């Protein structure tokens, strides 16, 4: 007895044959009734030892009730064999390989003895081996067909023999099989195919066949038992017409009952849901039961704003906190506080509804319990849910590491609300907002799930984003608009004051203790900036950033004051500026608020908030702000204005079509006039920079509501603005105006054929507030139905790569080395290769990287002491920088716009700790110590010296072992930035102590910013690149989905993580940079290489060909015309003679002349890249001189060398061949324009420089062999988007850093942290492959892990191959845990936690 | 211009293995004249190991890529000389790769002189300073004993650490061989630069 | 003769592409209970992993402990706290909680379980009061 | 083609000593006040207002 | 000189464009046909 604690290790699969059946059967099923009156008949299918499923009987074989009756499987001794369902494949891969009379193997095994055990087996069957002949028996064996008319019977034709393979022959067959004959082919003893017949199938426990997929469990009951017992079948015996049909049926029923409406595609023939059905799609057994559930003690309600409730509060209606209870168990600590709940009960709140005895160890009723007075030690109370509590606020889809938070609970008591309510600013966390949507909401009622909540969870751990690495809440809307009204020097009423009273005010709200204002009269005058420093001094911070409300589209127009466009904040109090969405604005990077969380705490930053909103709020409530419509009406002469703007954008684009009259327009190199037509209209008809100027002299400023809300960042750009107040202008679909799709070159019924005005292809020429017209209107609800196509689609298609990611990168953690790994596989030799928390980050600048070697030595180069110490110092922080210049400046040669840039994400500002001990010093200008400032020095390269060592321990640190090279590394950016902040020009006021402490506090914050063990850092990077996917989706209509440059949609980012090869990519682009660095600036030299090497193929030129039967040293009737300029040729090229090799086959092209003059194609160039290009050939061209009227004729004359298959067929391929070759360009080019390259250079000043003036070729396609063949382009700076030309060319670790920088370029400007890309990177390359995020990816690199491969997707075939292969399945990760019923081993688990058996002795 | 970039750069791809040249150095003109009309070229080098490196470049257009028997012919006669032969390379064009007989001649003479290190690589392999691309970060094997250590260390084994093809340009450039560690100094935009250790693994082909 | 209720037949398409002998002894097949492992406890000046307790960790100890003193109560602590997490927060905080932190390094293939044991009570604790 | 980047602004009240000042964008913030109003624009190729 | 793009310089655009006219106009009708 005593059944021990035990954990799931591994998970082996077999397949089950029948003596396994007979092992684990609990009984047999020997009739077909189902119930004896209210009964299971003994011996059925409903027989109670197989399990209860219902209340009015146990189980019997464990004597249990329904709910703790795991079931028990039963047998059926079939009278005849059955082939197992799922291994039909199987079982005809066995018949194809060995001998039919002895058992044999009719193979080679040697044959195969050098090939990977999975692949023998299908291989020897994948040989024909009909009419072998058996060297043991010297038997012929067989063609092993697979019947047609269903998925099981197999057919014996020997030369035209036919004969049925029943089971019971099958068996027979597969008993002569040696283990030997299983091992050489491949398969596992357990694996021998003596199982893949069962004369006793399994019928499953009544627990997973509750009270159709009995009625099939009872036909095949009925069936078996009209099959004679004593049936006895061999080979060639005719069974008459009856045991046949039974036998069919019967195999047909068990198949059914197993593999019903699932294919798979190891099923092998053709023509109540099954088993095998409920497991696969989102409604299946593994996603809908196992990886989600669906669970007890939670609510639901509409969410509603709430100004009032803190960011880390909920309001909770009172009729569902008397619903969700929380399990207190009773003790003598808690008696007394827990008494009141008890004695409320059910009738009064906060009250409690059950109670579980000890004692008794059952539940008690609340009303029961009236003579028990007080509440016994070891009592459970289930009490209401009360303000203090805590609860998981959750809105779906759940995409972030945000979307569940923990709130405090704060219960609201009016009965008539019964929303949840919370603070607009903790909207952010969850992507939600005020209109109807919908969000969970549980209260943890057990112990260790509230210690969770509290400790784990808390919204206040979200504050900085995971993903972005900054702050996710801040002011939104009416808080930031607020926060511009109350922060403005003038108002239009004067100076922005307020009186002592409503000074006042202004704290009433802010939930924190008041200011003082005794030293202020009634009379006194009080400034914005005055109450916001009087809040913001609490949590003093530097701030200095000019606000979102200066604009310098703005500037020209307007009047702004000088004290409003510079806002700085000096240790909490606001000098000058106004606060908004830069400074106070949620998602700020920089802000006030994640400025307050680096120095004081997230939650410091959500009280800030908070405060700030009650404040901005309050100051509105007198101010007051509003929108209405003369906010966007244009005076009528801004209207004039506009629209002499407008004309003149409508008179360039009838210039632009009065040049394409009159055949003006020539197209470059690369376009046709169509296309280069179409980018001309579109460049003509943008909007200028000046259509702002009749909207700004149509607008107050100081006034505008509207105008005040885009400006200040709360809502709104310029836009539109723009479309509301001036016009909407031209409609743009996918980099495209309007396309003519009405009919042949219409676009709506309301313009012409061919119409060239502008309108008729969706230029809109009025604004909202004006009015569209019915074509206008059209054309906005085609943009619009775009935006909503879009909107919609994005779920779907970042619903499928969020799961695909998801389940690629789930078993990734974080281990106790701070490295990821798949179980015990390495995935990163170091967390974001520097084991920091995305977290615990701030962009930090390096002030000695732009520095050229002068500005360094005097900045840095500290001379007050005759030392060598300092001499090395700087000579350390030189080398630092040269170090850094050299990374970063690689760094951007493989990459297409990848800057250098100044700042970096460090775990710790150190100058921020310096300038704040330096504030806190009670000292300053200390005199002149040499000693004080080497030992200074000292401690600081001892510092830097034992810096890695916060990646192990301070024992190891103790005992100086030695820190592994990574580790290192790991700790290069953090030296650097503190040898810089720390050098000893910057730390000459700064004492030794003070030096002590400021290490004391880097050393604690870089402890503080590390890696937790046993993160799912994988999932958080799938989280981090899934997020901004949606976005990417809401700007496909803004993205090209012309050939060649696909790039709307996901169709970049499903090439990316699918691993595509280079031929599926529709968007490859490659960077070439020339081979000569000072002839990068001719802008003309550079079109000339970009047109050079674009690819010009024979059959681009061709008009039409004609290839003849005719030689030469008879013609085709229509060509007779052609030996004038043939005869000419023949003088003109003395040389060129026909050869005396000279067959029939000739092909006769037209060259295409307007292709030629637009492609600056010479027909020399076509004959000089064809004859000495072409063997086996003899060409001849026309005279060339050839106007608008006669053609060029190119007649190549093949020899019978090509000819040395049909010969007409011989003949065609050659001419395919020929017209394929390259003309001009290098493979795979289609297009190549010109682009201004951005690059930093090392001058002889050791000056890091910004150059705008380089030229590079920016390419249609890649062929990274073909632009590093050419010498007109550097070699070792080719930058190319394909993942799979990097790789072939350039390698593993080349193609990691690709992936790196296509994932980069798919994210944004707004991508998540560098780290959760280096997680995408290094799982996809781990194995020296790019694999990819689909199910091949999986199989690639967690070949084991079989459960988790069935819940990604395919379980059939999954669980099938695993069954087959004997396949062990270690339980590590998420998703094996999870489809076993158990937690994964990550988080809170990562780590056990064993009694202190010592200290519980010494310590009682 | 393969045939160039390849006669340029192998003999750095031999410098950079740190092999002295044996023979002499033709020009470009008579080493295109060789490769059209031998079907190949042939160049010797020596490992400071006292072994012998051949490199064979063979011709897109050479019979010794279209035919079976005749590549087998000239490997059988190749491995049937005097010389240590460390390693055989024999640079191909790249559909050479993909043409199975080929790779099938070439995966049984591995098989008859297991001694013997046979490798064919396509020609990009060795159309540029694979060491000196800027995508490509800096590759450099460490010995058994500092990868031992370093497992130790960590508690792992050789199978644990992340993979890498002994057919990778920067490994092939190295001469590193399937159970060697290589140290990749990798630039990082977390960390400033980053030492990751990879495990070399059966080369493709 | 009409049928809504239909199954919609699901389908899967891409195959997988995983990469003497006598009968069975009593070896070979079976033996699946796994051999015991001993404790290989790293010596406590050779361990590498972090002096201070994660979020993770802590958070843990501290359910733990609360839990135990829902059903336990007898405690060290001086003042007097009304919840289970209250007194486990203070137990971790005032270093006296009563258990300890084993972290498994790695378990090696001849059955040893090589761990590192941690004592909360002299770790740097990162959680909030 | 014209290229209207210069803003001509004119003061509002006459005692305003240069009563006319041009300027780019980016340099409206750091020598134009509200004692200046914006007249025109003229080109910064033809010089045309 | 420079004139690909100038054209400001005149003269040298002049000498090109006189003695190149004929080749653009006779290349522009055989274009647009
Ligand atoms: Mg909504
Ligand atoms: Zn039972
Ligand atoms: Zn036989």
């Amino acid at each position: 007895m005593e059944a021990g604690y035990a954990e799931i290790a591994a998970v082996q699969f077999n397949i089950a044959g029948d003596n396994d059946h007979k092992r684990q059967g609990v009984m047999e099923v020997t009739i077909s009734n189902l119930f004896e009156g209210t009964l299971p008949a003994e011996g059925g299918i409903y027989d109670a030892r197989m399990g209860t499923t219902d209340h009015h009987y146990k189980c019997i074989t464990c004597s249990h009730q329904r709910k703790q009756c795991m079931g028990h499987p039963g047998i059926l001794q079939m009278h005849a064999p059955v082939l197992q369902p799922l291994f039909i494949a199987e079982i005809r891969r066995w018949l194809r390989v060995i001998c039919l009379n002895c058992g044999a193997p009719i193979v080679d095994l040697k044959r195969y003895e050098h090939l990977i055990r999975p692949k023998r087996l299908i291989e020897a069957a994948s040989s024909q081996t009909e009419g072998k002949q058996c060297y043991v028996c010297k038997a012929v064996h067989p063609k092993i067909v697979k019947d047609s008319e269903d998925y099981f019977t197999f057919w014996a034709d020997q030369q035209g023999k036919i004969d049925k393979l029943y089971p019971q022959i099958i068996r027979e067959i597969f008993s002569r099989v040696t283990y030997d004959t299983v091992v050489k082919l491949g398969r596992s003893k357990n694996s021998h195919p003596e199982k893949l017949v069962l004369k006793a199938i399994q019928i499953p426990p009544i627990s997973i066949r509750p009270g159709d997929i009995n009625n099939v469990i009872q036909y095949l009951v009925r069936k078996n038992l009209l099959i004679p017992k004593d049936l006895q079948i061999v080979r060639g015996q005719k069974i008459p017409l009856n045991i046949d049909r039974n036998l069919q049926t019967i195999q047909q029923l068990y198949y059914n009952f197993l593999l019903d409406s699932v294919s798979t595609t190891a099923t092998q023939g053709g023509t109540a849901p099954s088993i095998m059905r409920r497991l696969p799609r989102k409604e299946g057994r593994i996603r809908k039961s196992l990886l989600g559930s669906q669970v007890w003690s939670i609510s639901r309600s509409t969410i509603c704003g709430n100004s009032d409730l803190h960011l880390d509060e909920v309001g909770y209606p009172i009729s569902f906190a008397r619903t969700l209870q929380v399990a207190e168990t009773v003790q003598h600590y808690n008696i007394n506080r827990l008494m009141p709940y008890f004695l409320n009960g059910k009738r009064q709140y906060p009250g409690c509804s059950r109670v579980y005895k000890q004692i008794t160890q059952s539940v008690h009723d609340i009303e029961g319990l009236k003579q028990d007075f007080r509440l016994e030690v070891g009592d459970i109370l289930y009490r209401d849910v009360v303000t203090g509590d805590v609860a998981f606020f959750n809105r779906q889809p759940s995409l972030e590491r945000s979307s569940i938070g923990v709130h405090r609970i704060v219960v609201l008591e009016n009965p008539k609300i019964s929303t949840f309510q919370m603070n607009v600013s903790a909207c952010a966390w969850y992507n939600a907002d005020f209109d109807g949507d919908q969000m969970n909401l549980w209260v943890p009622w057990s112990v260790m799930s509230r210690v969770e909540a509290e400790l784990l969870c808390s919204v206040r751990n979200w504050f900085i984003s995971t993903k972005s690495s900054g702050p996710v809440n801040g002011q939104v809307q009416d808080s930031t608009v607020g926060s511009f009204l109350l922060t403005r020097t003038n108002t239009p009423m004067g100076k922005n004051v307020m009186n002592k009273l409503h000074a006042m005010g202004l704290f009433q709200t802010t939930q924190t203790d008041p200011p003082c204002f005794a030293n202020y009269s009634p009379t006194d005058l009080l400034d914005g900036k005055s109450v916001v420093s009087m809040l913001l001094r609490q949590t003093p911070i530097n701030y200095q950033r000019a606000p979102t409300w200066y604009s310098e589209v703005y500037a020209p127009y307007m009047h702004y004051n000088k004290q409003d466009i510079s806002t700085q904040i000096r240790n909490g109090e606001l000098i000058e500026g106004v606060l908004d969405k830069k400074a106070v604005g949620a998602g700020s990077s920089g802000g006030i608020y994640h400025l307050i969380s680096r120095r004081y705490g997230p939650q410091q930053a959500l009280k800030m908030i908070f405060a700030t909103q009650q404040l901005a709020l309050n100051y509105v409530r007198n101010a007051g702000f509003t929108v209405s419509t003369a906010d966007m009406l244009l005076t009528p002469e801004a209207h004039q204005e506009v629209q002499e703007i407008i004309n003149e954008l409508l008179l360039e684009s009838e210039e632009i079509n009065n040049r394409l009259l009159h055949g003006d327009i020539m197209p470059p190199i690369g376009l046709t006039t169509h296309d280069f037509y179409e980018k001309l209209q579109l460049n003509a008809l943008k909007f200028p920079d000046r259509i702002l100027k009749p909207i700004m002299n149509s607008i107050n400023p100081e006034t505008n509501g509207l105008f005040q809300m885009v400006a200040t960042g709360a809502k709104g750009s310029n836009p539109n603005m723009i479309h509301i107040m001036a016009g909407i202008g031209q409609i743009e679909i996918n980099t495209q105006r309007i396309q003519p799709q009405f009919s042949f070159g219409r676009t709506l019924v309301y313009y012409p054929r061919f119409a060239l005005e502008a309108q008729a292809y969706g230029f809109i020429c009025n604004s909202y507030i004006a009015g569209l017209t019915s074509p206008e209107f059209i054309f906005g609800e085609m943009n619009g139905r775009f935006d909503l196509i879009n909107k919609a689609l994005s779920t779907s298609s970042t619903g499928y790569a969020n799961r695909k990611a998801i389940f690629g990168l789930q078993s990734c953690i974080v281990d106790y080395y701070r490295r990821v790994s798949i179980d015990t596989r390495l995935v990163q030799q170091l967390y974001g290769e520097d084991g920091l928390d995305a977290r615990q980050l701030e962009t930090v600048r390096f002030e000695t990287i732009m520095l050229s070697d002068q500005e360094l030595e005097d900045k840095f180069k500290y001379t007050g002491i005759q030392s060598p110490l300092f001499e090395e110092e700087f000579s350390r922080l030189k080398k630092d920088r040269d170090k850094y210049r050299q990374i970063f400046l690689n760094v951007e040669n493989f990459n297409f716009s990848q800057l250098l840039t100044d700042v970096r994400q460090v775990p710790v500002n150190v100058a921020s700790i310096v300038k704040n001990i330096l504030l806190s010093s009670t000292s300053g200008v200390l005199p002149f110590d040499e000693k004080s400032i080497l030992q200074k020095y000292a401690m600081v390269k001892t510092f830097c010296k034992n810096l890695p060592y916060v990646f192990i321990n301070n024992i190891q640190e103790r005992l100086q072992t030695p820190i592994p090279v990574y580790l290192k590394r790991a700790a290069s950016l953090m030296r650097m930035l503190i040898r810089i902040e720390l050098a000893t020009v910057k730390t000459l006021n700064i004492t030794c102590e003070q030096m002590s402490a400021i290490l004391d506090l880097i050393r604690l914050q870089y402890t503080q910013s590390l890696i937790n063990y046993g993160e799912a850092v994988g999932i958080l990077a799938a989280q981090s690149v899934s997020e901004p996917l949606t976005q990417y989706m809401l700007d496909s209509h803004h993205r090209s989905v012309a050939g060649g440059t696909n790039k709307s949609g996901i169709v970049r980012p499903q090439e990316i993580f699918s691993a595509k090869p280079v031929e599926a990519e529709q968007s490859s682009e490659m960077l070439l940079r020339l081979k000569n660095p000072e002839v990068e600036t001719n802008k003309t030299y550079a079109q000339e290489i970009a047109n050079s090497i674009e690819l010009i193929t024979f059959e681009r030129l061709i008009l039409q060909w004609h290839l003849l039967y005719e030689t030469y040293s008879v013609m085709y009737p229509d060509f007779a015309s052609d030996v004038e300029w043939m005869t000419d040729f023949l003088e003109n090229h003395p040389l060129l003679q026909p050869p005396e090799d000279i067959a029939n086959w000739c092909i006769r092209l037209e060259l295409n002349k307007t292709t030629m003059i637009l492609k600056s194609i010479s027909l020399e160039s076509i004959i000089n890249s064809l004859r000495a290009k072409h063997p086996n050939t003899y060409i001849m061209h026309s005279v060339e001189n050839t106007a608008s009227g006669i053609p060029i004729i190119i007649r190549i004359y093949l020899r019978e060398s090509a000819f040395r298959a049909t010969d007409e067929k011989i003949a065609v391929n050659v001419v395919d061949k020929l017209l394929n070759s390259t003309i001009r360009g290098i493979p795979g080019i289609k297009n190549a324009n010109v682009v201004k390259l951005m690059r930093h250079r090392v001058d002889a000043q050791g000056k890091l420089v910004r150059l705008d003036n380089i030229y590079a070729i920016k390419t249609n396609g890649t062929n990274i062999f073909g632009a590093m063949l050419d010498d007109n382009i550097d070699p070792y700076t080719i930058v190319s988007s394909s993942i799979g030309d990097t790789m072939e060319l350039y390698g593993i670790e080349a193609a990691r850093q690709k992936i790196i920088s296509e994932i980069r370029t798919v994210m944004g400007d707004k991508g998540p942290n560098h780290r959760h890309l280096l997680m995408y990177a290094d799982l996809m390359t781990r194995t020296g492959q790019v694999t990819s995020l689909e199910k091949a990816g999986l199989n690639a690199r967690e070949p084991s892990n079989v459960l988790l491969r069935m819940a990604l997707s395919s379980p059939v075939q999954v669980l099938t191959d695993a069954a087959v292969d004997s396949a062990v399945n270690p339980i590590y990760g998420i998703a094996a845990p999870t489809l076993m019923g158990s937690v994964p081993r990550i988080g809170t688990m990562y780590s056990d936690i064993i009694m202190d058996e010592k200290y519980i002795t010494e310590n009682y | 211009m393969a045939m160039q970039k390849l006669f340029t750069y192998i003999y750095e791809f031999i410098e950079y293995r740190k092999m002295v040249l044996l023979e002499e150095k033709v020009p470009y003109d008579k080493f295109v004249q060789m490769v059209l009309n031998t079907g190949f070229f042939r160049i010797n080098a020596e490992t400071l190991n006292h072994g012998i490196v051949s490199v064979f470049i063979f011709g897109a257009n050479g019979k010794y890529v279209h035919h079976g028997g005749d590549m087998r012919t000239l490997l059988t006669n190749t491995l049937n000389e005097k010389k240590h032969y460390e390693e055989l390379i024999l640079i191909v064009d790249k559909p050479v790769l993909s043409k199975k007989n080929i790779l099938d001649i070439i995966v049984e003479q591995r098989a008859a002189n297991p001694t013997i290190v046979i490798n064919i690589y396509p020609y990009h392999l060795f159309c540029i300073n694979i060491p000196k691309v800027s995508a490509i970060p800096k590759h450099k094997l460490i010995t058994q004993e500092e990868a031992q250590e370093f497992l130790g260390r960590e508690y792992l084994q050789p199978q644990d650490l992340m993979q890498i093809s002994a057919s990778d340009p920067p490994v092939v450039w190295l001469g590193g061989r399937p159970g060697d560690f290589v140290q990749i100094e990798r630039p990082s935009e977390t960390a400033m630069h980053a030492v990751v250790i990879r495990f070399i693994t059966k080369s493709k082909i | 003769l009409i049928m809504d209720d239909l199954v919609e037949e699901y389908v899967e398409t891409e195959e997988e592409n995983l990469v003497e002998i006598v009968e069975s002894p009593s070896i070979c097949e079976g033996f699946v209970q796994a051999s015991s492992q001993t404790l290989v406890i790293i010596p406590d000046n050779e361990r590498i992993t972090s002096n201070v307790l994660t979020t993770f960790e802590a958070t843990r100890l501290v359910a733990v402990r609360a839990q135990q003193l829902a059903i336990n109560g007898s405690t060290m602590l001086k003042k007097k706290y009304s919840s289970p997490i209250d007194i486990a927060k203070q137990e971790l905080f005032n270093r006296k909680i009563p258990l300890l932190v084993m972290r498994c390094i790695k378990v090696t293939p001849e059955g040893q379980k090589i761990v590192e044991i941690w004592n909360p009570r002299e770790m740097g604790i990162p959680l909030l009061d | 083609p014209h290229k209207w980047t210069i803003y001509v602004y004119k003061a509002v009240d006459s005692s305003q000593k240069p009563a006319e000042i041009e300027v780019t964008r980016k340099d409206v913030i750091k020598k134009i006040d509200n004692h200046y109003a914006l007249a025109d624009l003229r080109c910064s190729v033809c010089h045309v207002l | 000189l420079f004139t690909y793009i100038i054209y400001d310089h005149l003269s040298q655009p002049e000498l090109v464009h006189d003695y190149y006219n004929n080749y653009k106009d006779q290349y522009d009708k055989e274009k647009m046909s």
